[PDB]
């Protein structure tokens, strides 16, 4: 909760600068993910996304079932920057 | 499997450096960058 | 393939006709490309 009302009073004061976390469980395996906005102004969101996935990081694109897989702009966009 | 986690974590230990090296420092090592559509990002988040 | 059907599409909403967009329930309104043309074209 404590994290919640942090990160979020940061995502209300919005550099294009990434925040940093480090978070520590004997549960959680120790990894590496980066969260960038998703798609839904949008001309602005898309381009940070195409910037950060262009570079030969791992990419992981999520899609919800409702969706039709062509619609869906995640895997759309990771089969943009990677055949 | 203890060995299998580490390799790991003395890795992002040092990207986390070289993200932190200074201006220049353009370069860097690769991570995990999450995308998703809107009823796609809900799900991600 | 997928925007020569986003540009025909555009081509008959830009013009003046009384547009009807729909959409599914489940996704969010804000990623459903109908409502999003219809406010591109119709602020």
């Amino acid at each position: 909760s404590l994290i919640q009302k942090t990160l979020t009073e940061l995502n209300q004061s919005v550099t294009d600068d990434p925040i940093r976390l480090t978070i520590h469980s004997p549960n959680i395996p120790d990894l590496s993910l980066i969260d960038l906005p998703g798609y839904i102004l949008k001309r602005k969101i898309t381009e940070l996304c195409d910037k950060y996935i262009r570079g030969p990081n791992i990419i992981l694109a999520i899609s919800a079932a409702d969706t039709d897989l062509a619609n869906s702009t995640a895997l759309q966009a990771s089969r943009r920057v990677d055949p | 499997d203890d060995n299998m986690m580490f390799i790991t974590k003395k890795m992002i230990e040092i990207r986390n450096l070289l993200q932190k090296v200074g201006q220049g420092s353009t370069v860097t090592l690769p991570s995990i960058v999450v995308i998703g559509s809107q009823s796609s990002g809900k799900s991600s988040v």
